DNA sequence: CACTATTTTCGGCTACTATAAATAAATGTTTTTTTCGTAACCCTTCGTGGACATTT
């Protein structure tokens, strides 16, 4: 058990799930920054990496 | 893009909820769609001292125009 | 080996870039005013009895 799956499971496997997947679920919920003046301007965040 | 209405059998000569106001972005959206899509390489946007300045190159004059 | 041909290069053309003066007028650009937890305990309320006046 402790060889494949150590004693700091609860700290290491949490941040490693934040970096891999749980960043892409943030920019996909804050994409498309817009302006009301000059309405043909748009900036969108497609993907994110660390 | 004026105000539109409709003929409902229930409510005749009724005014619709959506065209009351305008989006002001859908007509901007189609304008953007037929634009060129370029992939930026960091060497293209190179700037020097001869950048963001006055002037151009005049066409060298001809004997016709003399 | 002959010349085609992009590469290498000369080359000059051009166009301000500072630095000092005349206005003069137009233009934009930015500051200084002027104004729009438990427990007492006061507090609040429902209430009950006293006497006065009209009326029988």
């Amino acid at each position: 058990f402790l060889k494949v799956k150590g004693l700091v499971k609860q700290h290491l496997d949490s941040f490693n799930y934040f970096v891999d997947t749980d960043l892409k679920k943030i920019i996909k919920a804050n994409q498309l920054i817009l302006s009301d003046v000059d309405p043909e301007f748009y900036l969108k965040y497609v993907d994110i990496r660390v | 893009t004026a105000i539109q209405l409709k003929l409902n059998p229930d409510g005749t000569m009724a005014i619709d909820e959506e065209t009351m106001v305008v989006d002001r972005h859908k007509n901007a959206s189609i304008e953007n769609e037929y634009k060129e899509k370029v992939d930026e390489n960091p060497f293209a946007n190179l700037y020097n001292y001869g950048s963001y300045g006055r002037g151009s190159y005049t066409d060298p004059w001809t004997v016709e125009e003399m």
